[PDB]
RNA sequence: UGUACAACGGGGUAUUGUAAGCAGUAGAGUAGCCUUGUUGUUACGAUCUGCUGAGAUUAAGCCUUUGUUGUCUGAUUUGU
RNA sequence: GAAUGUUACCGCAAUAGUAAUUGAACUUAGUACGAGAGGAACAGUUCAUUCGGAUAAUUGGUUUUUGCGGCUGUCUGAUCAGGCAUUGCCGCGAAGCUACCAUCCGCUGGAUUAUGGCUGAACGCCUCUAAGUCAGAAUCCAUGCUAGAACGCGGUGAUUUC
RNA sequence: GCAGUCAAGCGUUCAUAGCGACAUUGCUUUUUGAUUCUUCGAUGUCGGCUCUUCCUAUCAUACCGAAGCAGAAUUCGGUAA
RNA sequence: GUGAACAGCCUCUAGUUGAUAGAAUAAUGUAGAUAAGGGAAGUCGGCAAAAUAGAUCCGUAACUUCGGGAUAAGGAUUGGCUCUAAGGGUCGGACGAUCAACUU
RNA sequence: AUUCAUAAUAACUUUUCGAAUCGCAUGGCCUUGUGCUGGCGAUGGUUCAUUCAAAUUUCUGCCCUAUCAACUUUCGAUGGUAGGAUAGUGGCCUACCAUGGUUUCAACGGGUAACGGGGAAUAAGGGUUCGAUUCCGGAGAGGGAGCCUGAGAAACGGCUACCA
RNA sequence: GAAACUGCGAAUGGCUCAUUAAAUCAGUUAUCGUUUAUUUGAUAGUUCCUUUACUACAUGGUAUAACUGUGGUAAUUCUAGA
């Protein structure tokens, strides 16, 4: 199967590819959330641990944590829920969803990486990556800074610069609360 | 090869032994031998046949050693880059303590200061001509 | 006279489905007696819970065995 | 099972018996053939039918395991624990037996028949035949399989003091 | 009941691929008759069930030769129980 | 005792324990049981077996000589325990005392 | 017409509401803090009223039919008490109790090629026949049931199950 | 100003006439028998606490879409892990 891995201290992401079922088999049984010690599933991951998130079998449906199970089940679905977003106030829908219990029916394993191992893995760790917005609310801008109700935000607003080719500009959020 | 369990017992069943019925719905058991199967056939109730698994989590017969397994852990690490910052706009950023801080802001703060009234003094210039500003 | 054999006992394997005894502010209740109830007690009460996957049975054509105990030359024939 | 010295172990094989059977699917192939409509087979593959010989891991049947439990009526003062009810009745039930109700196994060489042929006279031609000869069937004979002649047999061990 | 010989005819044409009149030679003994040899001091009827074996005038299956056999399907015939 | 019962089953009194015996547990029997899936395909024919069955409450067709048919058919219920209510007698003037049953 | 509106006492509450919201203007006033104030209006918010509704509900009125005469309490039929449930009255439902309720002034049952009304057609009058269909009311979304959302649906160009 | 969150609406409209015979429906009543988004008019000085060494009010908490990126399925307004 195909191995989903985020490296979420960066930011990063990658995906990588294990033929050989006993390399796999390292996997069954194991749930979303369970860790799985690197080294099993390959030399390069050795050390490397993983959480196990979620991922997809074949025919594409996807995992939804909590239901135990290695087998897919219908299960109605509701506002605030995995693997379902509402068309409409109240409504539910009855929808096919796989167990969270792994199986070589999975095309996909969705892993994060919650240590890091003895050697680099070069798109994950190598790599990395921007958070795309800064604080927007006062406060938080306290926060990410650490500021007390004395030092005014105005001047510690993210500024993002883009250009308009011979014009490069500066825009800045609007501070709420 | 999979080892099944017994729907009514919970024994396991290894391959070959006992047998699988499936029912008009299609909900498929499965007996680990002939007592299992009749016991479901008589239509007795797991949860008071003494001898099964699921009896026994019932009665809370057992267990003693999962109010026993407790604790284990370990976690963490550190930084990336965000675009427009690299870790060393970072660290040049979140090293620099108070005193620049302080100086940086009063400079500004007192820089703008100017601007402020500047541009209220420029309210009253574009009222003075337009409480004037003639034929 | 044995790396013997047997009778028992032990362990394993099985079958059934939780023994007897004791205990219980478990139990629909009824009825007595009192100091009349921050848990009153006495009688009776199917059943329920615990000790208790307990107890019973297990070669009679199951397997095994560092234990206990015992046994170990009676009869009849046969020759080119 | 007496008698071939006694007793034992390992063997030979005369004779007699003997067994396997039939279908389909895939593929060959929408091919050969055919105007079309239609429409095969050999080799290779997977299964099945009827038969046969065993076997009991498994599943199922049987139950005096009177093995465990449950139940009615009575009897032993009660309890415990038991008797009787032609095996009192019910649920489960090991083992054994056992079922296309279960599973496994069912050999390969020759020689021929019909027939088609080769060479070839009779008859200087011709001819599968007269002499000679090739190929050839669910046939036959062997291989294999079962008994083993109690008047068929071989090789081998030990052969008596009380 | 079953099988031949002749070949007028059938078979578009063509006697004999498949058939075959008038006649004619046979074979069989699960038809039915004819007979009255055995048994009337006894040989226990019909059908079925069960089970073994034998015949071949072969329905299927093996290999063939024919055809009015293009293919498919059939039909005639041989060795075959 | 159970129960509707002089039934069946178990008991007391009384009476028996007498009808060759021992060892095995092949076939085939005689008598007694059970069988997965199918359900009369067996057979002259359901022969033999099997299935039903007590009681309470519900419900009950055609037809009919109006009596029947009828337990038609078809259904629910049924143990144990602990309670509730109703159903008599006798004697003293709408009560009062006393005695006694089981049944619903 | 009330145990009405409203109020008072004692308590009760997994405590309802009592503005951590948005837009325009920027002004007054000093003990000069960016002090304390402050214009117009948006969206909210509890309770009451109003409006748009809704749900039940009183009185009378329906076609043919007796080859339908007794009907209603299996398994509420009619009423009493109490409760539960409902937004709320009510056998709506449940317990307990009673034996009621309708009917020749036609109950009950059957039929309807029956949605009801405003209306239509036919012109002496009295009538007769029709109204699926432009407005009002009702019902439904292939058939049944169930329910989420919500002020409001037992919704179908919503979900859920079963049947076709 | 896309996307998305949030709010509101989708219970109106339109269509049909299958059921339905004291039902619906009509005229007429009742709510001293109830629910009512909205519109309109009104309506809130009380909220903390053994009650001097105080309780963010100059205003307290995180979790998520869209998005970024890694993915699954023949296939839908399917959607998973980060
Ligand atoms: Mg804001
Ligand atoms: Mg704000
Ligand atoms: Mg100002
Ligand atoms: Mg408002
Ligand atoms: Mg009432
Ligand atoms: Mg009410
Ligand atoms: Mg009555
Ligand atoms: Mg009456
Ligand atoms: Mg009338
Ligand atoms: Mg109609
Ligand atoms: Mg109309
Ligand atoms: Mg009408
Ligand atoms: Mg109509
Ligand atoms: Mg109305
Ligand atoms: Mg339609
Ligand atoms: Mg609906
Ligand atoms: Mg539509
Ligand atoms: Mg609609
Ligand atoms: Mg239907
Ligand atoms: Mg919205
Ligand atoms: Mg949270």
């Amino acid at each position: 199967m195909k191995l989903n891995i985020s490296y979420p201290v960066n930011g990063s992401q990658k995906t990588f590819e294990i033929d050989d079922e006993h390399r796999i088999r390292v996997f069954f049984d194991k749930r979303i959330g369970q860790e799985v010690d690197g080294e099993a599933v390959g030399d390069e991951f050795k050390g490397y641990v993983f959480k196990i998130s979620g991922g997809n079998d074949k025919q594409g449906f996807p995992m939804k944590q909590g239901v135990l199970l290695p087998t897919r089940i219908k299960l109605l679905l509701t506002k605030n829920v995995s693997c379902y977003r509402p068309r409409r106030d109240g409504e539910r829908k009855r929808k096919s969803v796989r167990g969270a219990i792994v199986g070589p029916d999975l095309a996909v394993l969705a892993l994060v990486i919650v240590k890091k191992g003895e050697q680099e893995l070069e798109g994950l760790t190598d790599t990395t990556v921007p958070k795309r917005l800064g604080p927007k609310r006062a406060n938080n801008i306290r926060k990410f800074f650490g500021l007390s109700k004395e030092d005014d935000v105005r001047d510690f607003v993210i500024r993002r610069e883009v250009t308009k080719g011979e014009k490069t500009y500066t825009k800045a959020p609007k501070i709420q609360r | 090869m999979k080892v099944e369990i017994d729907s009514f017992s919970g024994a396991k069943i290894y391959p070959g032994r006992g047998t699988l019925f499936v029912r008009g719905d299609s909900k498929i058991f499965r007996f680990q031998n002939s007592k299992s199967a009749s016991l479901f056939k008589q239509r007795k109730n797991p949860r008071r046949i003494a001898w099964t698994v699921l009896f026994r989590k019932h009665h809370k017969k057992g267990i003693t050693e999962e109010v026993a397994k407790k604790r284990s852990r370990k976690t963490v690490k550190a930084q990336r880059p965000i675009t427009g910052a690299s870790l060393d706009l970072i660290k040049e950023r979140r090293s620099l303590k108070p005193e620049v801080r302080k100086a940086n802001r009063e400079e500004k703060l007192k820089a703008n200061k100017e601007k402020k009234k500047a541009e209220k003094a420029a309210r009253k210039a574009e009222k003075a001509k337009s409480a004037g500003t003639q034929s």
